[PDB]
């Protein structure tokens, strides 16, 4: 589906609604029908919903790179003048909500609508027709939203205690619906290690063999130890699918969704990814993931590492200032001294950040971000290239958390501009190539 | 197989439809020409062999007919 | 004052245990406002009876095991947690289940004292291995909501007394979500969808009216203040 | 020839095509796009577009 | 000879035009090729 | 669409007709030929 | 103001478009203090267009000069010498910020320096000649207006500058809560603000004009631009900031311009921000807003259109502006006056008539079916076709004013044009879903949803946050200034008091002068490279704590516990809240 | 473990415009869901009175100025949006304001018709000079929520009438909080209701309840 501004939809379908409201007594002749739509008499809207029903439309966003750049959807009248786009198709369209626009086309002939619903329908195209990998697979929020749900926390609230002596195990629940009643109260934590009895879910292949081996369990109860979230996670997958019981990285979700397309019909993956979306968002907001000057940490070893390599350069600079050193090797020595010195801060930085820090969880789960990106935010930004392409031996010691200096900022722009200019002519050339490949 | 319930355009599922035709392309002309047939009736002449929905569009009808194996075709 | 569109409460039956209910149309954003309040009233607000503590013969200082049966201590505790019995007492009552027969024990084997009625006799409790006996006492006290197993410092006085997690309310699962309706007349009005899976003690419709009444009366505390402002039906 | 023309070096292509007195059978899909024909691919192929559809005699009975 | 359709997961359909799909599949990532 | 009839079969794009004309103005003789039917006229 | 001051390499007499090599686009070392490296276009024009720097100055020969303070024997004098790029490489440039010694001298053991390479080196301060006049010499006016510039990557900064010039004047025009130095100085030099050129007192103040009685006995008066449609449609309206008896001084601000408040540039509003991801509604740069921003017209802005139609001399007759239209209902003319022009103050809808006009026709040869009806209903076929000015598709508003130029009346017109009428339509545009908002750091996004103030993340006060920004796009884009000013934005809003117990805490050692206390709502300024530092932030994070009652609403991490307005329960983790300056 | 002491709602006072309300006892995990259910209803459906349109003699529309007045008509309507009025009468009732000579006009200068009151006459509207004269009438209606200005082309209004955004919201700011327990542990919530002075925190909370009670049904 897609959100279609009601004004836009009225004009697109204007000839259709004109006939429908003349068929009904609303308008006596086509002339009246035309004016009735132009001035937007309130009667048309109930008519528009009928014509639009199960009548697809094509949505394009330029530039169109692969055929996935055009996809059919079922229109839904929406309030406002903007267009509502499903969050899973942003990957194919390369669509940012920074203010991009999209085009709508109305297939008319029976054949055109057939091709829309069948060939180009949104849910039928999931994997990219290049690598076969899944595209509509969740990303960004939905990643960190699920990664939080499935993750297992040691010493959480209500954790199964493996009780001894005077008390029974204490970590068991009659059913999942009980773990929810325990979660609503402060008893249970969604990330807890407790073990539950599950009637409606399927155990893993291995354990299913030892447990039953006479068949599988639609109603047959079995017990495993998993986080309450991992339970709810597997309720999103098909009832026939085995219990994964893992914390979901992006690649792990790729493995799973990739597998569903082999063992299950398209319509099944279409609905399973819809369910991952709703779940991922809900937990993305409950994830408690924000940013702050506090949540940005810098390693205390940065001072010693920095001042240490400084003398190593000053000594090599003293060796070059002594006349013996080769000028080309001097900078090369500095470039090597500082290059791997950045790795140390990167190593020290990772050691410092608690695994639950919101900045790293974003990169860990594979939702978005890189480590090289979080290395310039805190710690050091590193060396920057000169205009000629050579590496400026003067490193940037400060990080964008502490802020750069007057000269540090002027130097970074030297490189930062060359990169942004490249992206300019990288699209113009890449498109000229594609035009020759196509021909 | 339980896919739950498809809504509107997604019903019937393509998987159940593709077993009734050689490819996704053949399926297109299949339902396409039949829908063009239905609309002529409301003005070839035959169908709606199934029970028409309330306002249901003829193309949507022809899709349900192919799902029920109510018609057959022969490729050129 | 206020006169609005008349909402309609409907019920779709998924099974004898479950039913789906929908309210249409609401006024925006009222769907979200009363929705979470209903999931709480149905879950924690309905009076019901449930098992509190249990003691079984043969387990005192033992950690987990029961020679003579294939069900462990843990598996039987959560096996009894599903027992559904409506007790009219307003005070704890101790039922008893004693069987030495090498066969399957069920909820029907327990003798309820006068005033307590077991609604799920078919429930399996334990499988007795050949030539073995099973003796169990059960504490049943009326309550509301979900009360986790409580060791009160008086649970350490009893030797072999196992406090268990008590499900007091008949509804073991509930959830809700909102949707938009009203093609033209109303624009983007709210529709409330609520899912109720109820125990055999009470049907879904009765749990609703019980939650409806307990909820309506609760807001009377404010309305009694004045009654000046109003709405319509 | 009109597929090579629209691609690149139009003037060059046309001068050599008129001297060679070339004939374009309009088989390729770009040619059919220019003149508004059905591209010879997908639903445009002969076997697919010539499909004939009629309801089964058993179905016409049920009416 | 062609093999499974990456989009379908099954043997390619007879109508498919693999030339264009190939060209696009090669070019589309070109924006990510550093140079 | 206004009569609820079936959408008809497409015609010849006017732009293409203009192409043949612009090619004729270059002293290029462009003839649209039938299978066995020799020359065709656009009018 | 940035259009002027812009310098380009294009046009006749220079390399044009593709011809230019990419080496020119690269920033040279001599662009320091002359052409701003950070401000340029994002598109194919990168590096060919740039804005003159703040202190830069043009030479009578056409070479840009930059101001410097010459240093002699480790002492920086008050002598300021403007130097061309040629003579700069000859000397060595000390760094703008270096420790200052008493009456002045170089305190640091070594001094930052710039060579002809350029090359960065040191000496003992003995060999330095000239020093920088101050930080942000290289920066332009727009660039210098980005708070916490030093923290943001040049990529997102360039986007930040370009998007300030894309803002639009609002109706209220509130100034930034956390600013920089340029806000006031740039508004007056723009020319859109009313400045008084002689010391005196105010004789009268009206929406129409403001008159001042100078000490000189002379009398100056200023007519206020009111709702003047700008080139691109933005509203130019001005408002008087002074009262009747007020004293004033030469060069003061009598009235505010479109985007200015009390003399300094206001390109947007200050809003309560929440950095939690929220129910998938703000995702992939999308944004959500409090419906308060609608009801209270905080983001509302006015836009004005100019429609034009002329009546000329046709070879078949003369065009006549008239209320008579060949075929129309008497209703479609309901809002027209005698002459056929829309009546001032009327509402217009897409397709509505503005100026009725008619042109002669030539032999009609009506269709037989058209002539039969003419006889039946007796409507005589008119001799003139209807060419009439109507409002464009998807456009509506109120009629502001009309301008009519007639030939009968002398006026002036090109040969053939008898009458020309221009109609000005204006409309109040509420902030709507789909509109594009952004901050000064390059962060941009459409409004994805607008929620009732009822269900919004809201502080323990009961104070709903106005905007909710997603957390994911923040870390990777390398603009962390938005978070900083989000914290400081909360500082300046609720006030603060640094502890007077004992002495001054260690974080204030080198730090603010009599900034130890500020009231609630006080405005802050952090010059780009001289601005506040991380240590001083934290120290301020803990700070004065009313709302009304004495409870703190934000911790020293810049976080607070928000209550979901839908379910009504707290959000599991502390969420960062604050005030950020966002532009429409 | 049935524990029954029927919920008790006791009043309080903090300021004149706002007063806290407390309800105890309640089952665990309640006051949150119950508090936000009132807050959501308080901030929206509390009925009230507000000015719909306005008519000024000299001006035919919103974007002009008035002779001698310091505030343009658009910036005057911005001020007038802050008027808090309460109409005890159904149907539209027009107020009147006329001022001459210098001074500063304020909401108090408006003459309320029968059964209508201006609850913040201290409010500044426009500052008039010797030449300035302001003659304007105001139409007060009754409703709830926020209704965007109704265009006179949609209503039967004439080119002179200036429609304005109307906010009927007696309530101002609202919050709550709960005291849990850990004898069995119950929950008790306390709510803070603040109003614009057109009504007291009591009548508002009674409005929500009276409006919230009628909604729940079975």
């Amino acid at each position: 589906q897609c959100g279609l501004p009601k004004l836009m939809a009225l004009e697109l379908f204007k000839p259709f609604v004109m006939k429908r409201l003349v068929d009904l007594n609303h308008a006596q002749n086509i002339k009246s029908a035309k004016r009735m739509v132009e001035r937007q008499r309130p009667q048309v809207w109930d008519v528009l919903e009928e014509v639009i029903a199960e009548h697809p439309v094509l949505l394009n966003r330029a530039p169109t790179l692969h055929r996935l750049g055009i996809q059919a959807f079922e229109p839904q009248l929406v309030e406002g003048k903007a267009i509502q786009l499903h969050p899973l198709v942003c990957e194919a369209f390369n669509a940012d909500f920074d203010g991009d626009q999209m085009a709508v086309h109305l297939p008319l002939s029976a054949e055109a609508q057939a091709e829309a619903r069948i060939l180009m329908l949104s849910s039928n195209n999931i994997l990219s027709p290049a690598s076969g990998k899944p595209l509509a697979m969740p990303r960004l929020d939905m990643v960190t939203g699920l990664y939080y749900l499935t993750t297992l926390v040691e010493g959480a609230t209500g954790e199964y205690q493996a009780a001894t002596k005077d008390a029974p195990e204490q970590g068991v629940y009659s059913s999942p619906a009980e773990a929810i009643m325990a979660m609503d109260r402060g008893a249970l934590s969604v990330r807890a290690k407790i073990k539950v009895r599950l009637t409606e879910l399927r155990p893993p292949t291995d354990l299913e063999a030892q447990l039953f081996e006479n068949g599988w369990k639609p109603g047959d109860a079995w017990t495993a130890e998993t986080t309450l979230g991992r339970v709810m996670f597997n309720e999103l997958l098909p009832k026939s699918y085995p219990f994964v019981n893992e914390q979901m990285h992006k690649k792990v979700q790729a493995r799973i969704i990739n597998d569903l397309a082999e063992r299950f019909p398209m319509i099944v993956v279409a609905q399973t990814v819809d369910k991952l979306k709703d779940a991922g968002f809900y937990w993305a907001t409950r994830s408690g993931v924000t940013v702050s000057m506090a949540d940005v940490l810098v390693p205390p070893q940065k001072q010693e590492i920095l001042e240490r390599h400084e003398a190593e350069a000053d000594a090599i600079e003293r060796k070059y200032q002594r006349g013996a050193l080769n000028h080309t090797e001097r900078n090369e020595s500095l470039v090597k001294i500082w290059q791997d010195a950045t790795e140390e801060v990167g190593k020290a930085l990772e050691e410092f950040y608690p695994a639950d820090n919101p900045i790293i969880t974003i990169v860990k789960s594979g939702a978005t971000g890189n480590l090289t990106q979080t290395r310039t935010l805190a710690g050091m930004k590193g060396l920057v290239t000169n205009p000629k392409g050579e590496f400026i031996p003067r490193p940037i010691k400060s990080s964008f958390r502490e802020g750069l200096t007057v000269l540090e900022y002027f130097i970074n722009t030297h490189g930062a501009r060359k990169g942004l200019a490249d992206t300019a002519l990288r699209t113009a050339d890449s498109g000229y190539l594609t035009r020759r490949l196509v021909d | 197989s339980a896919y739950d319930t498809p809504l509107g355009i997604t019903n019937p599922p393509i998987d159940e439809l593709l077993s009734r035709a050689s490819s996704k392309y053949a399926l297109v002309i299949y339902a396409a020409k039949r829908a063009r047939q239905i609309n002529d009736y409301y003005n070839e002449y035959v169908g709606p062999l199934v029970e028409p929905g309330l306002q249901e569009k003829p193309l949507s009808i022809a899709l349900r007919e192919i799902h029920g194996d109510l018609l057959e075709h022969t490729e050129g | 004052m206020l006169i609005s569109q008349r909402p309609t409460l409907s019920e779709e039956t998924v099974a004898e245990n479950r039913s789906r209910f929908v309210i249409e149309p609401l006024e925006p954003g009222f769907g979200y406002t009363l929705g979470n309040s209903l999931r709480r009233t149905l879950l924690s607000s309905i009076p019901g009876a449930a098992v509190t503590s249990i003691r079984i013969d043969g387990v005192l200082h033992e950690f987990t095991t029961v020679p003579g049966v294939k069900e462990d201590v843990t598996d039987i505790i959560l096996n009894l947690k599903g027992l559904v019995v409506s007790s009219d007492d307003d005070e704890p009552v101790t039922m008893y289940l004693r069987k030495q027969g090498p066969g399957v024990v069920t909820a029907g084997d327990i003798v309820p004292p006068a005033g307590v009625t077991v609604h799920n006799p078919d429930m399996h409790i334990a499988t007795l291995n050949d030539k073995g006996k099973l003796e169990v006492e059960l504490v049943v006290e009326r309550g509301r909501g979900y009360v986790p197993a409580v060791q009160n410092k008086a649970s350490g006085a009893e030797i072999g007394r196992i406090p268990v997690d008590s499900i007091y309310s008949p509804v073991l699962k509930v959830t809700y979500k909102v949707e938009a309706t009203r093609v033209e007349q109303r624009t983007d009005f709210d529709k409330l969808i609520i899912d109720v899976e109820t125990k055999n003690s009470i049907s879904p419709r009765d749990a609703l009216a019980s939650a409806g009444g307990t909820l309506v009366e609760l807001f009377g505390l404010a309305r009694e203040l004045n009654a000046d402002s109003e709405h319509i039906e | 020839w009109l597929s090579a023309a629209s691609f690149q070096e139009t003037t060059r292509v046309l001068t050599d095509a008129a001297i060679n007195c070339r004939s374009d059978k309009l088989n390729g899909l770009k040619e059919n796009v220019i003149i508004g024909k059905l591209i010879p691919a997908g639903t445009g192929i002969s076997r697919y577009r010539n499909i004939q559809v009629q309801p089964t005699e058993e179905a016409r009975a049920a009416a | 000879c062609y093999g499974r359709s990456m989009a379908t997961g099954k043997l390619v359909d007879i109508g498919e035009a693999v030339g264009i799909v190939a060209a696009q599949s090669i070019g589309e990532p070109g924006t990510q090729l550093t140079m | 669409i206004v009569k609820g009839e079936n959408i008809p079969e497409p015609g010849i794009p006017e732009s293409f007709k203009v192409l043949l004309k612009e090619l004729q103005s270059l002293c290029l003789n462009v003839e649209v030929l039938s299978s066995d039917g020799a020359a065709i006229e656009m009018r | 103001l940035t259009h002027k001051r812009r310098l380009s390499a294009l046009g006749p007499g220079g390399l044009s478009r593709e011809r230019a090599g990419l080496e020119v686009r690269d920033v040279h070392p001599s662009h320091y203090g002359r052409m701003c490296p950070i401000e340029t276009p994002e598109g194919p024009n990168i590096g060919l267009i740039g804005s003159l720097s703040v202190y830069a100055r043009v030479n009578p020969f056409g070479f840009i000069e930059t101001p410097y303070r010459k240093v002699e024997n480790g002492v920086v004098t008050d002598q300021i010498d403007y130097l061309t790029a040629d003579e700069e490489d000859r000397h060595v440039v000390a760094q703008a910020n270096s420790p200052t010694d008493e009456n002045g001298r170089f305190t640091e053991d070594r001094v930052m320096v710039r060579k002809k390479g350029g090359e960065v080196e040191f000496v003992s301060a003995d060999q330095v000649d000239y020093m920088d006049v101050s930080p942000r010499q290289m920066v332009s006016v727009a660039t210098a207006m980005i708070p916490f510039l030093e923290h943001d990557d040049a990529n997102r900064a360039l986007m930040g500058a370009n998007m300030q010039r894309q803002a639009v004047p609002l109706v209220r025009s509130e100034a930034p809560l956390v600013g920089t130095g340029m806000e006031l100085r740039a508004a007056i030099d723009a020319g859109d603000v009313v400045v008084a050129d002689k010391t005196g007192v105010i004789e009268e103040v009206s929406a129409d004009y403001i008159t001042v009685m100078a000490d000189d006995g002379t009398r100056q008066s200023y007519r206020l631009r009111k709702f003047a449609r700008s080139n691109h449609g933005t509203c130019a309206n001005q408002r008087p900031i002074v009262d009747a008896g007020q004293r004033v001084e030469a060069g003061q601000v009598i009235a505010d311009g479109p985007c200015t408040q009390n003399g300094e540039m206001a390109l947007g509003k200050n809003l309560l921000v929440a950095i939690m991801p929220w129910e998938g509604h703000n995702y992939e740069d999308a944004i959500i807003l409090s419906n308060r921003l609608v009801e209270e017209d905080v983001l509302t802005s006015i836009h004005i259109e100019e429609h034009e139609i002329d009546a000329r001399d046709t070879k078949l007759g003369a065009e006549e502006i008239t209320r008579d239209i060949p075929n129309v209902s008497d209703e479609v003319l309901a809002d027209l006056d005698e002459r056929g022009i829309v009546r001032i103050g009327a509402e217009v809808r897409d397709g509505d008539i503005l100026v009725g006009k008619v042109t002669p026709k030539g032999e009609t040869e009506l269709t037989p079916e058209e002539r039969l009806l003419r006889a039946i209903f007796g409507e005589k076929a008119r001799e003139v076709r209807d060419t009439s000015l109507k409002v464009p598709h998807g456009e509506s508003g109120k009629v502001i004013g009309i301008r009519v130029f007639s030939r009968e009346d002398d006026d002036e017109l090109p040969a053939g044009v008898n009458e020309l009428v221009r109609v000005y339509v204006a409309q109040k545009r509420k902030i709507s879903d789909g509109d594009k908002l952004a901050g000064r750091h390059g962060n941009k996004g459409v409004i994805g949803k607008i929620l009732p103030v009822e269900d919004m993340p809201f502080l323990p006060d009961g104070t709903p946050v106005d905007i909710i920004l997603n957390t994911h796009g923040v870390p990777r884009r390398m603009n962390i200034g938005q978070i900083l000013e989000t914290h400081l934005g909360w500082v300046a809003k609720a006030g603060w008091n640094i502890d007077v117990a004992a002495g001054v805490p260690d974080w204030a050692s080198k730090l603010p002068e009599e900034l130890y206390s500020a009231p609630a709502d006080s405005t802050v300024a952090t010059p780009v490279f001289d601005g506040a530092q991380e240590g001083e932030l934290a120290g301020l994070l803990g700070s004065t704590l009313p709302n009304r009652d004495g409870e703190v609403m934000v911790d020293a991490d810049g976080k607070s516990t928000l209550f979901d307005g839908r379910s009504g329960e707290p959000f599991p983790y502390p969420v960062t809240v604050g005030y950020m300056y966002i532009l429409k």
